[PDB]
């Protein structure tokens, strides 16, 4: 369908003694698929989906490589940082990177992206164009003119459009199976008095694939937000996502409430009520 | 920044009672990263408990899966303990199969 | 698969 690659970066620095924390994930659309934490035994990118287990030696001592790369590039940078910010030696920072591309449905590029914050904070991003920097402070104007020296920008926007685009479509296709199918929600409805007058009715959607999806509740088929509760969407914990809505109802009303259902695997959306 | 962390306890698969399963602890929306997160069965930690490798949202906030097999039972009560640098004790949640 | 992120702060 509409498909996206991301990569995911955390480094923690470990004032009292040693390196910092490294933990850097792969996605396609809403599926982890290569790991590598730096307090694991192997030292290596590892595989987390049976798709990419096909791929050769090259592959992995390849991505291995960069990403031991990357873990010493986030270890210079929180010291700099410190620097940057006069802070103490005492504390433990964080540093944290993402970047990515998505195509659409014809799975051609629509856009790219390259984000990174210090200590949860923007701190500097690409810009749409993917020519541009979007620099939050005076710290970062400085890493700003360092990355526009190092002609960074010219070489991810090369990336978003070429690599990532190329090998986001070679997964599709080696990984057809699951990353091409689509898991509907499994719908019900569940019922639970609060007194004499009350009741709870909660709308559930369950084992669902990818994760965005649309709950919504009306009343006498107009669209109602008072005396209502939306779960963040959770992961189940074998692929797939869960969440639900409730609403607080007088007993003996519950037919004049329906619950609708908006979901990629869904041709039309579906409508629940009691 | 000091982000504290939304909790959520919950089964994979709907819960009956005396059928093994995999009981839950979502925590989302923190920072920073370090986070004590423990399941626990009539107050007790249980030992062999899994988690998923460390992301993040939009807005750079962490989250985690915490997970453990389990059967629900009528006597039996679950729940989740979590410590972070934003809270001055644990907190415990309990675990409602109804949520 | 990744791109290289050589240049640091």
């Amino acid at each position: 369908g509409s498909h996206s690659m991301r990569y995911f970066f955390t480094s923690v620095s470990r004032p009292g003694r040693g390196e910092p924390r490294f933990i850097a994930v792969g996605y396609v659309d809403d599926t982890q698929f290569v790991r590598f934490d730096s307090d694991a035994a192997s030292q290596r990118m590892e595989p987390r989906a049976p798709w990419i287990e096909q791929e050769g030696p090259e592959y992995w001592d390849g991505e291995t490589r960069k990403v031991k790369a990357h873990s010493q590039t986030h270890r210079v940078d929180l010291g700099t940082l410190r620097g940057y910010y006069n802070q103490s030696e005492a504390g433990s920072h964080t540093v944290q990177r993402m970047y990515g591309c998505d195509v659409g449905s014809d799975w051609r590029f629509l856009r790219g992206y390259h984000q990174y914050a210090y200590d949860g904070k923007d701190y500097i991003a690409l810009k749409e164009d993917l020519r541009s920097w979007t620099a939050a402070d005076m710290a970062a104007q400085t890493t700003k003119h360092k990355w526009e020296a190092a002609h960074v920008a010219e070489q991810l926007r090369a990336y978003l459009e070429g690599t990532c685009v190329e090998w986001l479509r070679r997964y599709l296709e080696n990984g057809k199976e699951t990353l091409q199918r689509t898991d509907a929600p499994k719908t019900h409805m569940t019922h639970h008095a609060v007194s004499d007058h009350e009741a709870t009715l909660r709308c559930w959607a369950l084992s669902f694939y990818p994760a965005e999806i649309t709950l919504t509740w009306q009343r006498d088929g107009e669209d109602q937000t008072q005396d209502t509760e939306l779960v963040e969407t959770r992961p189940a914990g074998d692929g797939t996502f869960q969440k639900w809505a409730a609403v607080v109802v007088p007993s003996g009303q519950e037919q004049r409430y329906t619950c609708h259902v908006q979901h990629e695997g869904l041709p039309k959306p579906l409508t629940l009520r009691w | 920044i000091q982000r504290t962390p939304k909790i959520q306890v919950y089964s994979r698969h709907p819960a009956e009672n005396g059928k093994s399963n995999f009981l839950n602890c979502y925590v989302s929306g923190f920072h920073p990263s370090d986070i004590e997160v423990d399941l626990l069965k009539n107050g007790e930690r249980i030992e062999k408990v899994e988690h998923s490798d460390l992301s993040f949202s939009k807005d750079w906030s962490f989250y985690l899966l915490y997970y453990t097999e389990f059967t629900p039972t009528e006597k039996d009560e679950y729940a989740c303990r979590v410590n972070h640098v934003t809270l001055s004790q644990p907190k415990i949640v309990k675990w409602d199969r109804d949520m | 698969r990744q791109a290289s992120l050589s240049i640091s702060v």
